[PDB]
DNA sequence: ATAGCGTACGCACTTGAGTACGTCA
DNA sequence: TTGACGTACTCAAGTGCGTACGCTAT
């Protein structure tokens, strides 16, 4: 957990850009306001999250978490009959 | 959203991180050095998307 | 109580506000709501006319996934909140 | 609109994504590979479109069309009993 | 023959029916023959989802719709729980 | 997010727009200037986005 | 007696932008 | 011929990066 101020994350700030990508382990800037608090992710990361957030949104992982365990048998797609 | 070099970005920082969690957009830092691509979001977003990973 | 729009909820959307609360987004959708009474046509809170354009429907961001969907009677200065909850549940 | 080759969409590139952004229209790149077509459209005039997309993938769009159709009455935001709902 | 045996769930193959009556089915194949090759591929968008720790993966069948799957790495299996990303 | 400048994507630029049609994800041009933002949508992707608005609005 | 801010410096490194060439099918 | 395609040149304009200053708030 790296947690820095704002001012010391400017002034570091090219090299928490590549921190976040090398050790993929956000880094989290907290100053006097505690609502201008804020998180930096690095993209690979983030594009990894905003998949999931959106396959929840959707419901779609509500279905997928309840098809793993719904005990309904699997069928291999080779014997998929498009024509039915 | 916002994407912007981070040169950029450091001219603006304080009021990038202001920016962040009132608008609750994701500011996307793209500079030359492409594979130090970064995404900076408010903290408070941020929990409410770790509530949202890990809710069954 | 006096303010320059009158922000409102139809009462069919009133379940996503329960949704919100229970999510500890009350604070954030407040945020919108006074934002909403000053002036709802602001650049700020990710603010975005929805299309088609023609029917005037508006967004704003409680965060990253949850948006306030809402249309504007500029004679009668009222808003219409016309959702609070993004996701499907 | 304005239709292009991907060839010549390489030639004025530089000023066509000026244009997206000016002309606030798209452009429509279109060669002898039709499965490479593609767009061009401006940032500002995009977000508008994926949060529309968004709320329409979310069902939000479905509700919020369906809630504007019935007549459920209204209430102002400042009497909502936050402790009952 | 192939590589992975490639699996949907039985619940799931009513998303298909909407596959196949959106004209999404040849990009839904598209996505098949390459989980029978190779799932981890870094092609269509693959994307591992969160929590990592249970190697859920996705991939597009266009901007919208999703192919969700999970991979048995020790029996080569590869099983698709979601292709359909809408709620109807 | 796939975010590239206007001079990388014009050295890569066929393959830039097989990869949006192929993969189905936007492609964000972003560099220097705020004049030249833009995104790169796959024809048929944009098609169906402009379907989805539209047919739903009828 | 230090972070919070807006702003600046110097230079190596890259983009921006028009334009071009050679090969291929 | 063509578009498709990879590759190349050029110089003005901008970024990258560490580091700093003057001033206010603390």
């Amino acid at each position: 957990m790296i947690i820095t101020s704002p001012t010391e994350a400017r002034k570091d700030f090219y090299q928490l850009l590549k921190n976040v990508n090398n050790n993929h382990e956000p880094i989290y800037i907290s100053g006097n306001n505690a609502e201008n608090n804020a998180v930096i992710i690095g993209l690979e990361d983030w594009k990894s999250i905003q998949e999931t957030i959106y396959l929840e949104s959707t419901g779609t992982m509500d279905k997928v978490r309840e098809r793993e365990k719904d005990n309904s048998g699997t069928t291999n797609i080779d014997d998929i009959d498009w024509d039915n | 959203m916002i994407i912007t070099s981070p040169t950029e970005a450091r001219k603006d920082f304080y009021q990038l991180l202001k920016n962040v969690n009132n608008n609750h957009e994701p500011i996307y830092i793209s500079g030359n050095n492409a594979e130090n691509n970064a995404v900076i979001i408010g903290l408070e977003d941020w929990k409410s998307i770790q509530e949202t990973i890990y809710l069954e | 109580h006096m303010s320059n729009y009158t922000v409102k909820i139809k009462n069919s959307a009133k379940s996503d506000l329960k949704k919100i609360k229970h999510s500890y987004l009350k604070k954030s959708f407040l945020e919108i709501v006074e934002t909403l009474k000053n002036d709802p046509y602001k650049i700020t809170q990710s603010f975005e006319k929805l299309e088609p354009k023609y029917l005037e429907r508006y967004s704003r961001r409680i965060n990253h996934q949850h948006r306030v969907v809402y249309t504007v009677d500029d004679r009668n200065k009222e808003v219409l909140i016309l959702s609070a909850w993004s996701h499907y549940d």
